């Protein structure tokens, strides 16, 4: 007891006192087969409504089809009275409310009673009402997307309905385009060639090649099928897929009996009837590009494989391929105005009442509504009301006077306010409104706004980045007010308006004179400016978005603005030194963005995050992206192009119009396009939003719309499967979990479920019959569940004959995600700009709220394990050298040089995208090594320091290389510190870190394109300030390699030379 | 003097010093090749200071805590009002202001997990809310399916009741009567089924409103007593030991 002074916690106990003691898994929750229970009974009982209004329950088993409950049905109506008032069984259809509470009817009857989601087990019989059968798959749709369709039908906002009817332009426009050189044209949305960004080749690839050559393999097909025949090649590197194609052709059918012109001939007749698969999954060469370009390829020759390409006839792909077929839905500015322009008044806003507020008399004093006008940044002095009728029953009857004029409000104006507490500040709640509406419109009259509660990471009082509109949660802080009203409808000037006071604001600036003190507006220069500013442009120009911009600067710039068009990429910079408040100012703007010179999508994409709000910009962002921004460089960047859309003030916009028709015209684009939206529709910011877009991707995406709805199906499968066993079956052995596991996969609706389908990994990845022997639960507390595929290619065995990916519900993936993503740039970013760090960027990829799918990288593991298996007899110590001689007992001969070499090389891009991003602190169990000696890290935690919001000036290792490393990067030698082994090693990671620091102006961007996703590492801009302490960008090159040494040598504690 | 200055420190860790402070807070800072000096006035507002004049740093900032920034630039009209090691409890002890800045550092650390884990309980409270909401309409729906099934048969049976009627008068509407009484106290069942998930409903929302309720508690004492933390944590960095800090908190 004198270990604590006898000083007892009165308050402690533990008769179950928390979920720290075995602490893990927290999701919950979502309901699974029927209401309130997860899975329903393997036998059960059913109401079955008659039209005679007989109901007959009847015993089925869960995995009945509707047609076997139909069928016994009519034959137990039978034995029930009024029989003769019954139609034949072929004259009905079933129906019955579901969980979402719409009542669907069910037309598709091969489906079984577990999987129709019915909330209540019963069953109405019903004559088939609508006349287009046809017209009622929206249940596909609505299946697709989560929530039923008929949900958007009854939703009053004019602004949803026009989305709903307008987006469809850009729908009908992308199946005119798939359907315009079909069948080839279809064939190319469907499996669009898998290519690199760049022809042009890295020197350490082409050194692979003896002179641009690879050695290919072309397999062919006969009779009756199963019988194969390899025809290995030694082509070109640049050759095209057509000119392969030939090659196969003509050593295939070179022969005896034919001269060389009669090879000739029959060479031109079969060359153009095939193209070239890749074996093993359903990846094609459908373009002329460079072989080297197709992704495969280049990977064959970095890994040191000979590449195994099939020749598919076209016709046997122009089987497989459907008929896309779109079909319309059955949803197919009024008056003049006063300009905002001609309001002679000042703004003024009128604070009502906050109805639902939760807050301790006894503890708060005080409460008051803060409020401001933004444009990301705030267009006046930020104003209060004053504190009035505090905590019980607030109520404020004041007009809020703003210093700023109406007609100098920007388009793109929004108020935002927050609910306080009383220096004891502290906010309750808050929301944000859109000053103009959708229509232009300059909002007067009464609004009624539903709050948001404040997240974690933020301490200020407003939150002007949070998102514009009124919360769907009713019971929450409902702060009703009112908008001046102006005896009008007030809308926003026309650009033509525009144009013409822009271009006298420039004339009339001509005629001031001589003197202007505070010349910072306007230049004073004339034609020709002195050669030291247009030194210092440049130099503004290069630093990054997060090097704040000085009131100076600011104008200096704003004066500039005409020669700052010959310098593009200033443009982000100059837009921040506009004053919006000054319409004058934004007028002149409208007139350079509206030509200003197009600028590269890496730079253009700062032009869509929270700082530039205005459409005139976000515009040429999109022109931008329209013009230079490949369909690869689209899908790099695509996670950050969806979270930018939050940011957009409208439902119809020109980004929305961009990204939709892209995944349209490319079905790579379009599957990923629907995951992304698809995992954030449980979050109500969106759900609205993403839901539309959603209706208007599966209303014209084709025949993957039915391919989407088995992905769907086969992870809400695994949703409850995992949600049962983390509830019920916990407080249970793997041995009964696992028990569990096999006897629920081996139903019926699981093995129709989870079988036939396309891995949401990558939809070029079949997934086959489930082998269940290999497939089982991992031993983490969160119960992921390790699934196994058969590959049911006909080239399985080329490939891989099992595909195998782990789900794991309960833990949020985005973040991982977001890392993985930023290591898969960083690497291209080292290897297109010539040097050969190889990182291991596996797959990802969030499907919903904490759910998930992770690659599993086949032979490779833990460094724990190395060294427990390694470990000698009696457990004493493990020693450093046990991955030396693990990797030496998987690599000898020239093997094990070659295998150092890659450890080496995996090993320094691993450290400096590591120490760079901050990501948490590396050790034995979450490092791995692979039996040819790359080695990559796994389970990221938090990215950019988040442990830091703990004390936190720590610029911190995350992989701090103990001896084990090491040795293994120098041979053997002791002291490995002081070989060439290590100088090399060193100066691949100082050669790395700068190659990163030269492009920090897009992982910046980024990562600012990532707060609209409420990731609680990426909460305001001053997160994502770690990566410029950690790159050195305030600072020049020579000090920046000098403090990543100085970084690195303490970390280590001696080792970081000069050089 | 001019190295002292109060405000002057000599922009990331700026930020989180003007971080929730009032309009008009502000403190300079110090690329040489670029400029000298930089006032970074909270409205974050950066001005320059070169230097060739600036007579000295200390000199141009008096000025400016009596007068505004409007006649300089037009679109500045606020003052440098709030010119930002006072309480502590004074300790010039050195490793006792130490020891309280793991104590403060403890309890925030303590209290940050109570806040994280009401945030859970809210949006598991939010959701598990509207997920009864949405199944009371689903009852609601079922039940007028169950209330048109009642009404749908007695339009057919007593049809065939009074036509024949002698044709088995009990054997028939006893069995016909049978299925209507099941009909009407499964009804009965659901309805009742619906009322107790509204009770439900209310206790809660009710529990719900006592989530933020004491949301609203945590927070402002979560606010002081980060900013008393890193008061403690100045005072100390005004001896260096960087590295010291860290088993402390
Ligand atoms: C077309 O095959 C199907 C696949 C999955 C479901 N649910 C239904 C089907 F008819």
């Amino acid at each position: 007891m004198s270990y604590y002074h006898h000083h007892h916690h009165h308050d402690y106990d533990i008769p179950t006192t928390f979920q720290g003691a075995m602490g893990s898994m927290p999701p919950r929750p979502s309901s699974g087969e029927l209401w309130g229970i997860h899975l329903m009974p393997p036998r059960i009982l059913v109401e079955c409504l008659l039209p005679n209004g007989m109901i007959v329950t009847l015993e089925c088993l869960r995995e009945a089809t509707l047609i076997t409950i139909k069928h016994e049905l009519f034959k137990e109506a039978r034995k029930y009275p009024l029989h003769q008032l019954l139609q034949d069984e072929s004259s009905y259809i079933f129906v019955s409310v579901t969980q979402e509470a719409e009542r669907e009817e069910f037309f598709d009857e091969t489906r079984r009673l577990c999987d129709l989601r019915l909330f209540q087990p019963f069953l109405k019989v019903i004559e088939p009402v609508g006349n287009r059968e046809e017209k009622i798959l929206n249940r596909e749709i609505g299946f697709a997307i989560g929530m039923p369709v008929c949900e958007f039908d009854m939703v009053k906002d004019p602004e949803v309905q026009d989305f709903r009817r307008n987006i469809l332009n850009v729908c009908k426009e992308a199946v005119d385009l798939r359907d315009l050189n079909s069948p080839h044209s279809r064939a190319m949305y469907v499996y669009p060639p898998n290519v690199e960004s760049s022809p042009e080749l890295p020197k350490h690839i082409y050194n692979k090649l003896d002179k641009g050559q690879i050695i290919v393999v072309i397999w062919v097909i006969v009779s009756p099928n199963n019988d194969k025949q390899k025809y290995t090649l030694k082509i070109n590197h640049d050759c095209v897929p057509e000119q392969v194609i030939a090659e196969a052709i003509r050593k295939k059918t070179r022969s005896m009996l034919l001269s060389s012109e009669q090879l000739k001939l029959c060479v031109l007749e079969y060359q153009g009837k095939y193209i070239l698969k890749v074996c093993g999954c359903d990846e094609y060469f459908l373009e002329k590009y460079p072989l080297s370009q197709y992704k495969y390829i280049r990977s064959c020759i970095m890994l040191g494989r000979m590449p195994n390409l099939m020749l598919m006839a076209k016709e046997s792909l122009y089987s497989q391929l459907p008929m896309d077929c779109f079909t319309m839905p059955s949803y197919s500015g009024e008056t003049s105005t006063k300009s905002l322009w001609v309001i002679n008044s000042a703004l003024r806003i009128k604070i009502l009442c906050a109805t639902y507020v939760n807050v301790n008399i006894r503890d708060i004093d005080k409460i008051y509504v803060r409020t401001g006008i933004y444009h990301g940044g705030e267009p006046l002095c930020d104003n209060v009301n004053t504190q009035r009728v505090p905590c019980s029953n607030p109520r404020w009857n004041e007009w809020l006077n703003y210093d700023i004029y109406i007609p100098d409000l920007p388009r793109a104006a929004r108020l935002c306010l927050s609910i306080c507490s009383v220096e004891e500040h502290c906010p309750l709640a808050w929301g944000n409104i859109n000053l103009f509406d959708y229509t232009d419109t300059l909002v007067s009259g009464k609004m009624a706004l539903n709050l948001w509660p404040v997240p974690h990471g933020l301490e200020d009082l407003l939150n002007p980045i949070g998102v514009t509109g009124s919360n769907p949660n009713k019971e929450t802080p409902c702060l009703e007010l009112e908008f001046d009203w102006f005896s009008s409808v007030v809308k926003f000037p026309d650009m033509s308006v525009i144009e013409e006071h822009a271009n006298w604001s420039v004339s009339r600036e001509a005629g001031f004179s001589y003197s202007h003190a505070g010349l910072s507006n306007r230049l004073a220069r004339d034609n020709e400016l002195r050669e030291n500013d247009k030194e210092q442009l440049k130099a503004i120009s290069t630093r990054d978005p997060l090097s704040e911009i000085t009131e100076q600067e600011k104008d200096f710039l704003w004066s500039h603005r005409h020669y700052c068009v010959t310098i593009p990429e200033i443009l982000p910079k100059l837009l921040l030194s506009v004053k919006w408040n000054s319409r004058d100012e934004v007028a002149q703007m409208y007139c350079l963005v509206k030509d200003w010179p197009p600028i590269k999508p890496e730079q253009a994409m700062e032009l869509l995050d929270c700082n530039y709000p205005d459409p005139m910009v976000r515009g040429f962002a999109v022109r931008c992206l329209e013009k230079y921004l490949t369909d690869d460089k689209l899908s790099q960047y695509l996670i950050q192009l969806v979270q930018v859309l939050k940011y957009e003030q409208y439902l119809d916009n020109l980004l929305v119009r961009f990204l939709l028709k892209k995944a349209l015209t490319n079905q790579r684009i379009g599957h990923f396009f629907f995951w992304h939206l698809k995992s954030e529709m449980h979050n109500k910011t969106v759900s609205q939003r993403f839901g539309l877009l959603l209706e208007s991707y599966c209303r014209a995406c084709g025949m993957y719309l039915k391919h989407l709805n088995r992905q769907v199906e086969a992870m809400e499968k695994l949703i409850n499967l995992t949600d049962i066993l983390k509830q019920e079956k916990k407080d249970e052995t793997q041995k009964v979990q696992m028990k569990f596991l096999v006897e629920q996969m081996r139903r019926p609706d699981f093995m129709d479920a989870l079988q036939g389908f396309l891995s949401p990994l990558n939809p070029a990845h079949q997934l086959g019959n489930l082998r269940l022997e290999e497939c089982r639960i991992m031993s983490s507390a969160k119960r992921p569940l390790w699934l196994n595929w058969e590959n049911p290619d006909i080239m399985s065995e080329l490939l891989f004959q099992n595909n195998e990916i782990i789900f794991k519900n309960g833990d949020d993936l985005r973040q991982d995600m977001l890392t993985l993503q930023i290591i898969r740039i960083m690497e291209n970013i080292w290897q297109n700009q010539g040097l050969d760090l190889r990182m291991l960027p596996y797959g990802c990829l969030s499907i919903g709220d904490c759910v998930g799918l992770i690659e599993v990288v086949r032979n490779s593991h833990t460094i724990m394990q190395i060294q427990c298996k390694g470990g000698l007899k009696g457990a004493l110590q493990f020693n450093s050298h046990t991955l030396h001689q693990w990797l030496k007992d998987k690599n000898k001969g020239e093997i094990y040089d070659a295998a150092i070499d890659l450890f080496t090389r995996s090993c320094a891009g691993y450290c400096v995208a590591t120490f760079i991003l901050g990501i948490g602190d590396r050790h034995n169990s979450n490092i791995m090594v692979k039996d040819d000696g790359q080695l990559f890290h796994i389970d990221f935690g938090h990215f950019l320091d988040h442990k830091k919001k703990k004390f936190g000036k720590r610029e911190r290792v995350p992989f701090v290389l103990t001896q084990d490393f090491l040795i293994v990067i120098s041979k053997g030698a002791q002291e490995c510190t002081k070989t060439r082994e290590f100088e090399r090693f060193q100066e691949m990671c100082y050669k790395a870190y700068l190659a990163i620091r030269q492009h920090a102006n897009l992982f910046i961007n980024l990562f600012s394109m990532m707060l609209g996703s409420g990731m609680p590492e990426l909460q305001s801009f001053d997160d994502i300030a770690y990566i410029r302490k950690t790159l050195a960008l305030d600072k020049t090159e020579q000090e920046a390699l000098e403090y990543f040494m100085k970084q690195m040598n303490d970390a280590h504690h001696g080792g970081w030379t000069t050089k | 003097s001019l190295q002292d200055a109060e405000w002057y420190w000599g922009r990331e860790e700026v930020n989180e010093k003007l971080r929730d402070t009032a309009d008009g807070t502000f403190l300079v800072r110090d690329t040489k090749m670029h400029g000298d000096y930089t006032l970074t006035l909270r409205k974050n507002k950066l001005i320059k200071i070169f230097h060739r004049k600036y007579s000295s740093v200390v000199e141009l900032i008096n000025h400016y805590r009596n007068e505004s920034l409007a006649q300089y630039n037009p679109k500045l009209d606020v003052k440098l009002l709030y010119p930002v090691q006072d309480q502590v409890v004074k300790e010039d002890n050195i490793e006792a202001v130490g020891k309280k800045l793991h104590e403060y550092n403890t309890q925030f650390q303590e209290k940050s997990r109570e806040y994280d884990r009401l945030y859970e309980e809210y949006t598991r409270t939010s959701q598990e809310i509207q997920m009864k909401r949405t199944a009371i309409e689903a009852f609601n729906e079922t039940i007028k399916i169950f209330e048109e099934q009642c009404q749908t048969q007695e339009r057919y049976s007593k049809e065939y009741i009074e036509k024949f009627k002698r044709e088995g008068n009990e054997k028939e509407i006893q069995r016909i009567m049978h299925n209507y009484d099941k009909l009407k106290s499964r009804i009965s069942e659901i309805i009742d089924s619906r009322r107790r998930l509204e009770e439900d409903l209310k206790k809660q929302a009710a529990e719900y409103r006592e989530i933020d309720k004491r949301m609203n508690s945590i927070k402002p004492d979560l606010i002081q007593l980060r900013k008393t933390r890193d008061q403690y944590l100045m005072w100390l960095t005004q001896g260096v030991r960087q590295k010291k800090l860290n088993e402390w908190l």
